[PDB]
């Protein structure tokens, strides 16, 4: 039942047109060899003589080679569709994944996520596509095979049409009993692989107690109940083959029975006899794997639908209509309060930070935890509950997305690096509306060309991943480098790494002292450089604004940040 | 937004001892430091004690092991008792909270004998 | 071959002969049915005879249910010696992967190590037991099917017989041809997977620039040579089979031609011409199947190298051979210095720690940095690189490891809990030594009687996992019930938690309180009442013993650990 | 095992200043805590100062803001300079290492 689904695959009509027409020959072909051996039988040896037997050596080569060449393009040119459609289908999902908010890139699920799109929606339409080039072929067939035993008889196949479908029924029960034996014995896979999974991980305290004797003990029984588990599926699967063979072969008895009957005979040349007995045996492969559609259609609906729940799902909420350029102001925390999804602790509670325009403050702190995310607050990666995130006097749930974000530069020390040329990378996604002299001239203005002129290539090197790459020496220095051509408004650091790199805070320290000499910058820091020169300072206790104050009118007013000064002196 | 009140004496005798409350409100009083600064006629303002999250304490050069500092869960007010006053430490006394450049309180001025 | 394989399975030579018995049947079924096609043919049709057309349908009854019960016993015992031997090689395989050194388990390992020995296990007695079926079966098809063509003929099958060999040869050289596509379609396949997955790990970027635009053409193009190469795949595939199928066919044409050239031939009735020709279309697959056998060995001998290279890998170093019933003493650190494996940086420079028999020393650093290490290094989980560690006069290097782990307890949270009963918990490896008695004394002396007889049955409750899992301060607790029983005189505390002050924290300093009352004991510490009772505090800073005393002799020496207490305060 | 040498002076008129330094060698000067402690004839041993790895110095009760202590990293040494001497100050001073259940040197009377 896909009634109202057909033009999802509709441009590529031509493929499927060109495998029917090619499929169902294959299976001409297989007729005709049979419809032939007739002649070969009784008109080339009863009949006395030559004169067939040289046709007929011929004619089935070229029936061979029309089998050889249809089954070649049928596969072919429905494979073609296959992967057109298996495109189509993962790139609308990915390009899905790529407005799903970041909440759940989160480590919610990314370890197997790509493999279980492209595995998942390569099971998609690996078994729809049997299924189409199974029940056409297959379906073809049998009607063939009807035909060319009705063209030569009229009783045998009556019986056999009025019998088969008793076999198809037997073939469906028994296959019944497979799949039905299949899922218990697949749950009672898991509790034996749990158990084995569960003696190791705590071999520390295996070895330490001197318990190994319990422990072999402990996987002989779980092994023995493994060697039972695969005994009873094998000597289940190892049944569903003969029971059916020996239906149909019972079929066969019948039918052959059927030839004693004194009016049977004088109706059956030697030959005729021998065409519908071998369309007969024939017959059993496309009946068996015709009853069995349902199995591939149902593995093929059961992807479909496990990957159309994920198509559409939650997004980012986009809302507001109102739009930015350079939002060059104050942003205000005003008594903000967020919380990560699946936890129970607030993170932020009730929270002032009031951010000048043209100046920095710094987010000093003893955790290292309850800071980084006002870093994902400012930008909108998440959303908060209970709070209002004033920027120019609006809110960052009424600004559009791709404005607000456009604003913030997250220069940091871990910046993701494109697998793309460097003075790609650096450009990023206006390479269009940049000219490549700004971008030398930045790359030289973040100090950054020193090092970009030493590669070997240049402003064509990739220093992306399954490239040649950057050391963490300069990936943030390529950062500031994009920060300064992009001429945000809004600045976050990051300071990732506890202490500079050997002999390279000299160009860290300055270029970031050019990136900072204006344009609001609220500086996530941890080291006594960019700190010092701040502008005021707020502090970070675990959930909540401590100490706030400019550092040389705090370190009088012991406190706070005096005592993770000490400590870090 | 967090608000505080401040509550003193006035003028005492010389070497005397005296207990001041502060309360504060709309707040997570818990965590956040809380400090006293005193300001001169002709000084600026300078603290003189303060605690933290853990009940730290601290102390300026100027009076060192000579007051003492004390917070309450329960009420949310906090307690400063002097000891052995001296005549030229008469001036304004304020109540602060969340460092030097967060919020102040009204202030109260207290003389010595 | 390998002759060297048959006494590793001669257990089971009587499942490997009653497959072999009642394996060759099936192929006899399949050759005695179609020889018996003759007189279904001539003797059935040409002549009047109606004799033989009236038992044939019950022998062809009889010839199938043969073959299906040949079939059963042939698939069941041959997967029941399968079973077993595939059972044989894990219990031999675990029973090494406990007694590698902890440094294989610390992350060297994927959590799919289980997977990985179950599935080249099973993967290798897969291949190796189908080896056997195809070779076994196919050759005494090809042998029924040459004698059925000697019986009935003089000159085809001798055409055959010379003719074979041709079409075995084009199988190979088309199998070979197919198999290198697979490899060389694999490198490209393995790069696009990598460059498909290189996108989404900083997904964070992508929306902060505003970059989806230079996003989604990146995957298109990704995908497009997914889909291509997916296509050179198949494309590869439909080729393999319509050519071997054509030389075959060139075969029969010859076959054909043969049989009707000259007038020597033509002695074959119409009959025995349609069993040699039967014969003929039915021995491709055993053709096919015996000349691919060769790929099949390789699957299994390639799995089994890979599990032969693990089998025997290395172990723990055993040396020495002294013996300690127990060392009731004073352990020594002299002069060592630990080097993590798989790293540069020694985390344990020169180290003088002394242990006081009885007494007890508490390690008390800021960093989490090589404190955890220490209580690695007392019970050889890890072997040192310079230094000795004297315990009562003798070396670590010089005990048994089976005698000098009975002495320490790694009394934490976190301790791994077996899913057993909890007796067996509580006097693991030696409920034979040990009787209930001493598990019922114990369990009140940790005043652990609480998780107890609340629980549903208390001493038989299941508490590990697929268990009833009781709270991770009770895993603790269970940790104290077991030291107290085994009574070892070497303690090593971890206090990891610190979090369940609801009356919880109350009883584990209960329990604790008589636990170190006796049995010297090197406490890793944080909490302040355990630091306080301590008797030598040695503290140590990101490599090395830094400044050591008592806690009531230290405060006046400020020191790093008043420095840090007045944080930790 | 580690070793530590100490040099210091005698005898000085009080109100004057000095400089005393303690030699230690054979173990990982650069992080262990450094310290200096004095001992009346009748009274037992007192702390003075003490240096960490950090250099966060301190000064224990009697000379804050008077004494002041530093190391030589290169030199693998410790300065301990000295000024405005009392007549209640004369007492054995002595130099040590790692903590006060450590390790101790010879030391020298200063009066
Ligand atoms: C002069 C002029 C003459 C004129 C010429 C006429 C030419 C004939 C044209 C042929 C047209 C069509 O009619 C035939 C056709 O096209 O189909 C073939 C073949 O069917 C097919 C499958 O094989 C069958 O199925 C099973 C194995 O298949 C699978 C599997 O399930 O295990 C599936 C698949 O695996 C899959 O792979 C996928 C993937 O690889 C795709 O890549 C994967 O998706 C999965 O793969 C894996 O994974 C799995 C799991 O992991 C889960 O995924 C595993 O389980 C798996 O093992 C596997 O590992 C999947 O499973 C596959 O790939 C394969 C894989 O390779 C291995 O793994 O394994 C086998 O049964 P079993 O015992 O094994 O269970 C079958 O064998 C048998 O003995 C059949 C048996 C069946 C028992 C029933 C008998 C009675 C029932 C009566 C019913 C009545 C009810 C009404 O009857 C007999 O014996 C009795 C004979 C005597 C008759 C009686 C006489 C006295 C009365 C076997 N059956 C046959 O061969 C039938 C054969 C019969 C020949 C025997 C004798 C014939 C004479 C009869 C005498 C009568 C005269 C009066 O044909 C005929 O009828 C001939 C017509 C008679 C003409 C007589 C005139 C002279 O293969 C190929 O297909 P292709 O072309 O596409 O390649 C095909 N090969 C060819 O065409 C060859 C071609 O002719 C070239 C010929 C040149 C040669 C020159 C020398
Ligand atoms: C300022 C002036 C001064 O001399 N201070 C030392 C504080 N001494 C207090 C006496 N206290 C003795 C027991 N202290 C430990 C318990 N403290 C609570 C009970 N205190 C009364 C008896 C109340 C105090 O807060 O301080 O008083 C808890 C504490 O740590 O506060 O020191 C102490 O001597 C031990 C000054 O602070
Ligand atoms: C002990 C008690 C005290 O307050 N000291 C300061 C005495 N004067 C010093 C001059 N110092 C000027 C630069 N100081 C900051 C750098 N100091 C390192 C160089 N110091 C000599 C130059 C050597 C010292 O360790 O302390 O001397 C770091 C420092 O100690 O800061 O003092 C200072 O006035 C600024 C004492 O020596």
């Amino acid at each position: 039942t896909f009634r109202r689904l057909w033009p999802t695959i509709a441009p590529f009509k031509a493929g499927l047109i060109v495998a029917g027409v090619a499929l169902i020959l294959n299976a001409a072909s297989d007729t005709f060899m049979l419809s032939l051996l007739k002649p070969l039988l009784d008109d080339g040896f009863g009949k006395t003589d030559r004169s067939v037997l040289v046709w007929m050596p011929l004619v089935v080569i070229g029936l061979m080679i029309l089998r050889g060449i249809t089954s070649y393009v049928s596969s072919y040119c429905i494979s073609w569709v296959s992967g057109k459609v298996v495109m189509t289908m993962r790139r609308r999902l990915f390009g899905h994944m790529m407005g799903m908010p970041v909440s759940f890139f989160d480590k919610q699920s990314t370890g197997t996520l790509l493999s279980r799109i492209t595995y998942d929606s390569e099971q998609v339409a690996s078994s729809s596509s049997g299924a189409l080039i199974t029940v056409v072929r297959e379906g073809a067939s049998i009607i063939g095979l009807f035909i060319m035993m009705f063209y030569y008889s009229w009783q045998l196949s009556i019986i056999l049409i009025v019998l088969a479908p008793i076999v198809s029924i037997a073939i469906r029960v028994v296959s019944k009993r497979f799949r039905n034996i299949s899922k218990n014995m697949q749950n009672t896979m898991g509790q034996v692989t749990t158990s084995a999974e569960q003696m190791l991980k705590g071999h520390k305290e295996v070895l330490i107690f001197g318990g190994q004797e319990v422990e072999t003990k402990r996987f002989d029984k779980v092994s023995n109940r493994m060697r039972l588990q695969g005994m009873k599926m094998v000597s289940a699967s190892s049944i569903s083959d003969p029971i059916i063979q020996l239906i149909a072969s019972l079929a066969l008895a019948f039918v052959l029975y059927a030839a004693s009957f004194p009016s049977v005979m004088d109706s059956l040349t030697a030959g005729t006899i021998t065409v519908v007995f071998s369309s007969m045996i024939a017959l059993m492969r496309p009946l068996k794997s015709l009853t069995n559609v349902n199995a591939q259609f149902q593995r093929g609906m059961a992807a479909c639908q496990t990957l159309f729940t994920i198509l559409d799902s939650e997004q980012e909420k986009d809302e507001g209509k109102r739009v930015i350029e350079r939002a060059t102001g104050d942003v205000e925390f005003r008594n903000v309060t967020f919380t990560y999804p699946g936890r129970d602790v607030p993170a932020l509670r009730n929270i002032n930070l009031k951010i000048p325009a043209g100046k920095t403050v710094a987010l000093v702190g003893r955790s290292g935890s309850g800071k980084s995310t006002i870093a994902s607050l400012i930008t909108r990666f998440y959303d908060i509950d209970e709070g209002e995130i004033l920027m120019d006097g609006h809110d960052l749930r009424e600004y559009t997305l791709a404005s607000l974000r456009n604003q913030v530069a997250l220069v940091s020390q871990n910046v993701h690096l494109f697998n793309d040329t460097v003075a790609n990378n650096i450009a990023y996604a206006r390479t269009e509306q940049y000219s490549r002299e700004q971008i030398e001239e930045a790359a030289r203005m973040a100090y950054a060309m020193d090092f970009i002129n030493k590669m070997d290539n240049g402003l064509d090197t990739v220093i992306g991943e399954n490239g040649v790459l950057l050391s963490g020496g300069q990936r943030q220095r390529i950062a500031i480098a994009r920060a300064l051509l992009r001429d945000s408004p809004i600045l976050i650091l990051d300071e990732a790494t506890s202490a500079l790199d050997t002999e390279s805070e000299r160009a860290i320290q300055a270029a970031l002292d050019e990136l900072q000499k204006n344009r609001t910058s609220l500086v996530i820091a941890h080291r006594l450089s960019t700190i010092e020169k701040a502008d005021e300072i707020v502090v970070v206790e675990d959930g909540v604004i401590v100490e706030r104050g400019t550092h040389n009118d705090l370190l009088e007013h012991r406190g706070v940040y005096a005592q993770l000064h000490k400590m870090q002196f | 937004q967090m608000q505080l009140v401040e509550s003193g004496g006035g003028l005492v005798q010389a070497g005397g001892s005296l207990r001041l409350s502060c309360a504060v409100s709309g707040s997570i009083f818990s965590i956040i430091t809380l400090a006293w600064y005193r300001q001169a006629p002709g000084k600026p303002r300078e603290n003189v004690a303060t605690i933290t999250r853990g009940s730290r304490t601290s102390y300026a050069d100027s009076v060192k092991g000579r007051f003492c500092i004390s917070k309450d869960n329960a009420k949310s007010t906090v307690y400063l008792q002097m000891n052995k006053l001296k005549p030229e430490d008469t001036a304004d006394y304020y109540c602060n909270a969340e460092g030097p450049a967060g919020y102040w309180g009204q202030g109260t001025p207290v003389t010595v004998s």
